[PDB]
């Protein structure tokens, strides 16, 4: 298909007028007297939102040339949330200003890879300065000030995240998902916990509970289908002379064996229940080693020559309690040893290094903090499936802003870090004028953040910018109280992880973007 | 292509088998390495129905209707179960019974032409109980050659058959005297998958040959047989 | 494809366009001298009704901009009769009120949050005195009151209902389906009865009615098929041996056995009957052990060991009567315990308690009802179907508004018990100053019920208002007679249930749309 | 499809418009202050990009006659970046410079055949004395710099290059891939590795490191499947009996055998592991062939007639050591001999040498680079995709600009070569006046890359171009200082190979555009 094709002002026009159309669309979403941004899908209801990369992913503009300009601010928008979480917007308002400055730049004729550099330097300095300011965050009052500003001032949302993650502890893993209740609750998972049932309701000994629930049972960990009660004999036998239950872990319990099993337990000649295995494949294998090494127990399987008919109450493993339902096991201190734990952890941990894929690295998480910790889920309560959906994505930024908080550390928030950063660099230079243009680009648009923030107030962002810039150390500007004070002592924090990053990989696509000279599109 | 929608596992195999709601397909499916399985065999399903490539239209954008899902997907033990909207598979004219072209077209052919699936090994499929009736469907088969044999419709059993002797370079008229000598044996034979309209034996001859040869050998034999002719 | 996008005054002009047009349709339904809304479908008919929110569903606009403020308000219209049958058009004059005054309240600069926080404030204050006001609703009368009302002043179905759910308790099950006389009529269904008749005609002992009937049977359970008579051998001995006839439950009976007992029974070896099991999968075990549970037998099954040709007469279940027709069977008075019964409801309805999916609820239910409570079918008499179809859906609410009524009480209908709430929170304050808009603007909206009931009767809206909240108590206007009275004497009265859901709902999803700054959709 | 003609001047003059439009899109990329191009892909992000031919590529223009003159000095583009991989803008500017220059002599009216041959001459001239001006580039710091000019100005690139070049020597193999972090960083490999792991986790004695490592092993080369251990129990037993470990590779270990070795493993009485061959088909068993070379072990076959029953450890080879993972075997100093590498490397060499495909070439030169070498991987550190397949495509520049003067030396850069040879056949001169002005328009021509890498700086040409012509030897005008100075000793080099290829491909086309008489295409 034939090309178009267009040179200098006439192309870079064309350019910034679809960046500024996105940009324009993104802003609105910013601060704590933001609006919301209500985005049109076919499939339903509109979903209306505050998250600046779900508004971002949508503009495609109709006018190829102005379509171009979307397109690549929208790569910083992904990124940033796929770096960090939160930060979405900021790092946006960054990148709009750096571009607006820069054709303002190139039209004074500086050789536009000068500028690219003169950038690339500033941010380099840029970010030492950040590290420089940053300080610890270290406790659950800490956590729960970055955990209210993440989730736009609601303070249950922040007293919340700072329990859950006191009680899953560093190794947890925490969760967010639909509620039913017109009110949030918090449920911890401790011990080891699957999503495997009871293969038949008359292992049920509870009706009552519903469940099943054994006390000091053997665990047997079978690595295959269980196929036939021969199999099984001589350890109902083993058990039996023994006295105490039986746990079976199995890939299978085919219906004559589970059914003499069946049998047996409810006419009392031995106590027993059965389950399936957790999981498939290889990952499987793991978590019933996992669960092995928890319990103490031997995994049986003929890739190293076992048999069911030779297993003995040494290879079976032991746990307090176990609890099991229609749909859900749980096993209650396993009698493992610490040591093994730990190598076993150790192992995972060093996987979890070897694991490029991240959703394979949460589920290694998953398995660590099974072995090692707890998991914890959140259900958000909302009354209405228009704001199920709204309320849920500022929990989503909570739990990434504090997570970001506790292994960087904060900085005061409402961009006045990156203020007074841009403060220090002044004595900064490049090796000819072009480059100290170039410097000086970062250095007015890093004001960008503060000033659209304060102008959502519909406040004068040049009156509180020249207060501010007149004040020291964390002294700053607060648009909830319209009143100025220490951001520390009024809890408004930053993680310095989504600052950093906000700022690095705006500077990236910003600093191609004012070199482009020519754009060749498809004929409409 | 796309993942999105194509995702759907919350769809019960009751109601997509019983309820007969989709034609239902499990694949054995491993992506390449390092793309995401669910993404694949979700992407996989989107190849086995609409296509929906780079990006969909009506004049208004969208399209949503046609999509074959996923609805049991696990990465460790390489099982994709996709789910096929019956109005896939469109009807014939000669029967009212779904064109297969359409199922191959969207299971093992150009549905296939997906990269990322190192390969999808259908092991299984179910077909809805009552739409089945309206599935391309063998109007002939054993059942029938057990008919024009004369055997009973029930448990007629093995029609037996053989590739020819010595299979290729055997001329029309030896390969048909080899159709008659088996005939003067058993009931069935095929051309080979070459000896189609192939110089070294075409179709219309051979067949013509092979039929008398048919015909002779059943006039020396007392009862029915049956060729196999290469219309590929 | 090319999105388009509007900002600001010019986007939420758009969206108040669109609701207005869902609401006036829905608005004309409201109250007693509302009227019908003509409703095309493609394929038949038209449908008349006066349902508000099946009106709601089918509201669709033209331009994009429009079409996403009427597909929002349907969501509170559709949710609020999920929650609680009746109460639809409320919700949707309560949403449209908030949100004119609310987006009006916006023009003059007030901040949206602050808005959005004073209405939440007023909903969750106005819920508690709401609590506070209703009052228990017990005898016959009260509830005949309300199932009038919600019928639209026909008051043969409050009668109707009134006497239905005192026949079948308050755990029974109520239902309605097409009737075909002009008449209204009641069908209680009393013991057990499912949808299996005999396995063939010849069982018929009685075909001056084309029935079977039996006394004092013995009860057989069979989990699987019966297929060899030599199964039925032992017990029909001893069944032939006790000479009481025999009822056979069973997943079938193969044609041997099957014509080989319609042999026994026509030349009168024994007493037999044979029905199909009712239902399939686990549901079959669970009614096949409630039938055991209620007749004192047992499911003779393999899972527990047992065969048919072990089964003896002490396994089968008895009961005084039994009827089968050709599509129906019936068991009256299961020798069953009630200890073991009460056990059994309680397990099942724990069940109901765990049930998150209503149909398995209703399920879960009906077995209950069955074992412990009547089951009650109302046919509706209608000339003709388009009658027939208006008409139902008024019955249908009287069902939903008298349950509803049950658990949790009425208030002064007409609005009143919104308007007396209102006078009671004139004292709230917020925060802040746009807060305390946020709270009169809710105080505000709750007058909007009642000023369309009046207007819907021609009568001067402002007015009737202003004399309303001049009078105190139940005291209010009754728009069917053009009179000021007690709305309690007159017997006006609303569950508490569905006038609150109403408020909530409406303010939940009003409350974000007025946060709106832009909006992004496809280009036309 | 009916055609449309067109004959004479009106051909000529929509052609030559159509090359100045694929002309003027690759001009502005070349040079220090060369631009970006930004290139649309609706299937994904457009692409950033400074390579000419990557911008020659998507030019398609919707008249068919301008069509044809982009898609005529295409070729150019084309073939310059398979032969030599950096130059193609410097080979596309010549190309269009002589036929703007050629069209005007044939406007004069200049028989054309003259023209052709009299650049030919011309061109064939030039490139002699080219041969006359290269010097040999032999060290570390020569490379370098043509690295880090070829790279536009970036020393880190050419500093990590001319490190790459330096650890593999001469026959080793240098590879670039995209990294995650944002620094480069470079690996080497040494000795012989490929891509194959354990065939299961129990091989694994260094369960830290996820590895298996044995000393001084054994390794069998069995080029078939291993299907039953009975066929390895001679070999394992004299193993066995030897106490060394042993490694096996082959097309497939089944799983009895491999499940045999399994056990025998974790009981400890013969240390062994299985991996599969690398590579599939014939290469696979040259592999074969080269690893026992390199081991100086012996290929099994039952293509010879070798049998694993009679193998023995005078058939196995040895190294000093082996390890591998889950996806990687390496050979640590194989007992192979000098004299049969290098044998079967000349057998290899003569591969290379008949390799009518790159790609065979490629495969050869890998095998010969780990058997006598080693490989080297450049991960490309960027901050985001754009910018990453941005950086690659300057780095790939700069590896093969390397590789091209390593073989054929340095002359200095900026075109200054081009223009010291345009004086030397000032001389020249042709049978007849047509072919003088043939070869004037050739000489006149090679100015034309200069003055675009001046007027890209937005210098005056013709000044730059009269006072570098007023010089002499390598004086020459320095675009990143402006400024004037021997290029040499200011590290401004070009290969010799890829001038002297833009020359030989760019007059070759351009010879023949110029005799176009007539153009035949496809009615719109
Ligand atoms: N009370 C407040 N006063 C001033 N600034 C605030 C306050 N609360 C939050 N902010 C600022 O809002 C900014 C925007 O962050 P956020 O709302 O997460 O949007 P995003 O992270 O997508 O840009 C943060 O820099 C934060 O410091
Ligand atoms: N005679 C009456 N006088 C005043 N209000 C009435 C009378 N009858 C019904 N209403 C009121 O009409 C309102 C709506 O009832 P209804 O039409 O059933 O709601 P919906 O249309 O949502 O089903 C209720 O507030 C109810 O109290
Ligand atoms: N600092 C410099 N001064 C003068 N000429 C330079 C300089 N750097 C690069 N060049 C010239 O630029 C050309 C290489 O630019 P490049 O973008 O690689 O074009 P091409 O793609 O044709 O190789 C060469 O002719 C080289 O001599
Ligand atoms: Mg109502
Ligand atoms: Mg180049």
């Amino acid at each position: 298909a034939a090309k178009d094709v267009k040179f200098g002002n006439d192309a870079r026009v064309k350019m910034l007028r679809g960046v500024n159309v996105l940009a324009d669309a993104v802003k609105v979403t910013l601060g704590p007297k933001g609006r919301n941004v209500v985005l049109d899908k076919s499939f339903g209801a509109p979903t209306i939102t505050k998250d600046g990369v779900s508004v971002a992913r949508e503009i495609e503009l109709e006018d190829k040339f102005e379509n171009m300009g979307a397109q690549m601010v929208k790569e910083v928008a992904s990124k940033a949330n796929d770096a960090a979480g939160d930060g979405t917007t900021t790092a946006t308002v960054l990148a709009q200003a750096i571009i607006t400055e820069g054709l303002k730049a190139v039209a004074a004729g500086m050789n536009p890879m000068d500028l690219k550099r003169g950038i690339d330097k500033a941010v380099t300095a840029a970010v030492e300065e950040l590290k420089a300011l940053s300080v610890p965050c270290s406790d659950s009052k800490a956590i729960a000030q970055v955990g209210t500003i993440s989730a736009n001032s609601d303070e249950t949302v922040g007293k919340l995240i700072a329990e859950a993650m006191d009680k899953v502890g560093k190794e947890g893993v925490i969760t967010v998902e639909d509620g039913t209740g017109l009110q949030d609750e918090l449920d911890v998972v401790e011990g080891m916990q699957f999503d495997r049932g009871y293969l038949s309701p008359y292992f049920i000994n509870k009706p009552e509970t519903g469940a099943v629930e054994l006390e000091s049972p053997f665990i047997l960990l079978a690595d295959k289908k269980i196929s036939n009660i021969r199999e099984m004999l001589p350890v109902l036998e083993a058990v039996a002379k023994a006295g105490k239950p039986l746990l079976i872990i199995a890939e299978d319990v085919e219906g004559e064996a589970l059914a003499t099993l069946v049998v047996n337990t409810m006419r009392g000649i031995v106590k027993v229940a059965a389950v399936k295995a957790p999981g498939f494949g290889d990952r499987r294998k793991a978590m019933l080693q996992d669960i092995a090494t928890l319990t103490g127990g031997t995994v049986i399987s003929e890739e190293i020559g076992m048999e069911l008919e030779k297993a003995t109450l040494e290879d079976l493993g032991q746990a307090k309690r176990v609890v099991i339902n229609k749909d859900t096991t749980t096993i209650i201190d396993g009698v493992g040893e610490e040591a093994a734990i730990q190598g076993r952890v150790a192992q995972i941990r060093q996987q979890i290094e070897e694991a490029t894929s991240d959703y394979d690295r949460e589920k290694l998480q998953e398995r660590v903090a099974k072995l090692a910790g707890g998991v914890a889920v959140i259900k958000v309560g909302a009354a209405t499936e228009v704001e199920m959906k709204e309320k849920k994505a500022r929990v989503e930024d909570a739990l990434h802003a504090t997570r970001a908080a506790v292994e960087e550390g904060v900085v005061a928030g409402g961009g006045v870090a990156l203020i007074r950063v841009a403060s220090k660099l002044a004595d900064l230079r490049g090796q000819n004028e072009d480059q100290n243009v170039g410097i000086k680009v970062a250095l007015r648009a890093m004001e960008a953040p503060l000033r659209q923030i304060v102008l959502n107030c519909g406040e004068e962002p040049s009156v509180v910018a020249n207060t501010v810039k007149g004040g020291d150390g964390n002294y700053g500007y607060n648009a909830a109280t319209e009143e100025y004070g220490n951001m520390i002592d009024m809890g408004i924090l930053d993680p310095t992880k989504v600052t950093r990053s906000a700022l690095q990989y705006a500077a990236s696509v910003a600093g191609l973007m004012i070199t482009t000279e020519c754009m060749v599109t498809d004929l409409p | 292509d796309q993942s999105s929608r194509y995702v759907n596992l919350a769809l019960k195999e009751e109601d997509l088998i019983a309820g007969g709601e989709h034609v239902l397909c499990a694949y054995i499916m491993k992506p390449k390495a390092g793309y995401g399985y669910v993404a694949t065999a979700a992407h996989f399903a989107a190849e086995s129905s609409t296509g929906t490539n780079v990006e969909v239209c009506t004049t208004d954008d969208f399209t949503r209707g046609v999509d074959a899902l996923v609805y049991e997907v696990d990465e460790a033990r390489e099982l994709t179960k996709i789910a096929y909207p019956v109005a896939l598979f469109d009807r014939n004219i000669t029967d009212g019974k779904a064109m297969i072209a359409s199922f191959l077209t969207l299971t093992m052919g150009n549905n296939q032409g997906m990269g990322d699936v190192e390969y999808a090994k259908m092991h299984d499929f179910y077909v809805p109980e009552a739409y089945r009736a309206l599935f391309d469907g063998p109007s002939v088969n054993i059942s029938a050659l057990w008919k024009v044999l004369g055997r009973p419709e029930v448990d007629g059993g093995l029609v037996v058959g053989t590739i020819i002797k010595p299979k290729l370079g055997l001329r029309p008229k030896p390969f048909a005297e080899a159709c008659h000598a088996f005939w003067l044996g058993g009931d069935f034979i095929k051309n080979d998958e070459p000896q189609g309209n192939q110089p070294f034996a075409p179709l219309r001859d051979t067949i013509a040959l092979v039929a008398d040869a048919m015909r002779r050998a059943q006039d020396e034999t007392g009862e029915a047989k049956l060729f196999s002719a290469n219309i590929t």
